[PDB]
């Protein structure tokens, strides 16, 4: 009963920042030595557990956040980070326990003149909360005049593509994110590593 | 800020070696760790060695033992051994850092250039048309691009006055050529993109002491949402021009 870590990884397509997806892992047997013995991802960042003892790890449940944004981004999914992305579009908690994943899909996910259809958010009134979801598309008023839900000189549209073209830098190439969430609560672990 | 600067690429016979430097500043090289990945055309990036502060080091399977991966804290610089080198390890090498120093495991926070190795057998934005204009009289400044690829995108204008931090005075999309005016502007200059080529004119009327600025034209990508495409011209803009002064006094 392996857990199907290969339905969110070989996605058939991946969310927008902004609309993040979420599937929840329950009730499963995961082997993630296949996961992190790989050259498939850039990063492999983990916070209140070890990589190297994930197979040894019992939880109540597994949370796969997964999304699109650009490479020089992907350093703001951490806790105690800042910027549009940590901000507007996905926020870790503080104490966050789990793990961010990271590698670049150029070749998957990028089209020559750009891919319009992954967006992430770029105005917003206020920060979001740690695992908050924003999905409204109101203007966003930068000045002092009431937009009245009119786009113009200072009413921006909230949302902002990335226009990922494949001759951009690496920084600016894009990069697919899944956070694993191991959420410890006051019950019997479902999910657990091989016996 | 921090910034990684790599040497060492070049072409290298099957079966021989080669040594690659990268070097790193703008940071605490000492506290952080580093990371060497490739990328091969057509293909994704993938990694092929790390090191950590502490001097542990982890080496990709299909490359272990072939590869090294050593750091000196004296220059601030990592070297990377190949040795035995194949056709399948041709690639463009790029040198990573971590991006924040909490956390286990390896990470690739920032992107250097990166060389390229090979086994043997940009938009650009000039503004014109700037100068003195007397009271009361028009101008046109035009804005030329070269070397855009983007199918949609959004052209702005902005101005930076004397005293006065740089502020939006127009913004047109591509798609339509809708056209957005600031407050203290609207009515009398008029933005327009050129049918012909990819050049944006920008029609001063009336004119004010006050208008005495530098103008600078700047290029985005669009957004597609809902079939429709939206354009924003915000401070945060992904290129930026020269720009000209323009200054209106008698
Ligand atoms: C997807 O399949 C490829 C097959 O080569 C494999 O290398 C990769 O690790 C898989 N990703 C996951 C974790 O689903």
């Amino acid at each position: 009963n392996l857990c199907p870590f290969g339905e969110v990884f070989n996605a058939t397509r991946f969310a927008s920042v902004y609309a993040w997806n979420r599937k929840r892992i329950s009730n499963c047997v995961a082997d993630y030595s296949v996961l992190y013995n790989s050259a498939s991802f850039s990063t492999f960042k983990c916070y209140g557990v070890s990589p190297t003892k994930l197979n040894d790890l019992c939880f109540t449940n597994v949370y796969a956040d997964s999304f699109v944004i650009r490479g020089d981004e992907v350093r703001q999914i951490a806790p105690g980070q800042t910027g549009k992305i940590a901000d507007y579009n996905y926020k870790l908690p503080d104490d966050f326990t789990g793990c961010v994943i990271a590698w670049n899909s150029n070749n998957l996910d990028s089209k020559v003149g750009g891919n319009y259809n992954y967006l992430y958010r770029l105005f917003r009134k206020s920060n979001l909360k740690p695992f908050e979801r924003d999905i409204s598309t109101e203007i966003y008023q930068a000045g002092s005049t009431p937009c009245n839900g009119v786009e113009g000189f200072n009413c921006y549209f909230p949302l902002q593509s990335y226009g990922f073209q494949p001759t951009n830098g690496v920084g600016y190439q894009p990069y697919r994110v899944v956070v694993l969430s191991f959420e410890l609560l006051h019950a019997p672990a479902t999910v657990c590593g091989p016996k | 800020q921090v910034q990684l600067v790599e040497t060492g690429g070049g072409l290298v016979q099957p079966g021989g070696s080669l040594r690659l430097s990268c070097a790193a500043s703008g940071f605490t090289f000492s506290s952080y760790a580093m990371g060497w990945a490739r990328q091969v055309p057509g293909k994704g990036l993938e990694w092929v060695s790390y090191i950590y502060s502490d001097g542990s080091t982890e080496y990709q399977d299909s490359v272990k033992g072939r590869f090294t991966i050593s750091r000196d804290n004296a220059k601030s610089t990592v070297y990377l051994q190949m040795n035995s080198l194949k056709p399948e390890d041709t690639a463009v090498y790029y040198c990573a850092t971590e991006g924040s120093l909490g956390g286990w495991g390896r990470d690739f926070g920032s992107w250097g250039q990166g060389t390229q190795v090979t086994v043997s057998s940009q938009v650009q934005l000039v503004e014109t048309g700037g100068g003195f204009v007397q009271p009361g009289g028009s101008l046109r400044l035009s804005c030329a691009a070269s070397g855009v690829t983007l199918d949609y995108y959004a052209i702005g204008w902005f101005r930076q006055a004397p005293g006065k931090e740089r502020e939006g005075v127009s913004c047109i999309g591509s798609s339509d050529g809708r056209t957005y005016y600031s407050d203290s502007v609207k009515g009398r200059f008029t933005i327009s993109r050129d049918n012909a080529k990819n050049t944006v004119y920008l029609q001063m009327n009336s004119l004010k002491p006050e208008d005495t600025a530098v103008y600078y034209c700047a290029l985005t990508v669009g957004t597609y949402y809902s079939g429709n495409y939206h354009y924003t011209c915000s401070d945060d803009m992904d290129y930026w021009g020269k720009g000209t002064q323009v200054t209106v006094s008698s």
